[PDB]
């Protein structure tokens, strides 16, 4: 909270999870793939869109 | 007469063999041997018969 009022500069703070080296928040890992042609920018707009 | 693969182009983003070697016709019978000549230092065409 202190952290922010600060610049445009964005400074978190946080406490390492309980098992370093492991499956940390309850939370999900999503990766968007590619699959043709598609380009950087092409993902870059699935990627934003979803 | 034999490729020579140069390196590598890109087709849409997936890295690429690209490779130098003669149009089917001028590779066939030994007769063909000639069609190939071969700047040498002074600027001539040499031929291979030579």
């Amino acid at each position: 909270r202190a952290f922010s009022q600060i610049k445009d500069a964005m400074v978190f703070a946080f406490n390492l999870p309980a098992i370093v080296e492991l499956g940390t928040a309850t939370g999900f890992d999503f990766e968007l793939i590619d699959q043709a042609g598609l380009g950087h920018e092409k993902l870059t707009q699935a990627r934003n869109q979803l | 007469w034999g490729g020579s693969y140069v390196n590598d182009f890109i087709d849409r983003g997936r890295v690429k063999k690209v490779y130098v070697m003669s149009e089917a016709k001028y590779r066939m019978l030994p007769d063909d041997i000639g069609d190939w000549y071969v700047r040498a230092a002074d600027g001539q065409m040499v031929p291979f018969s030579a």
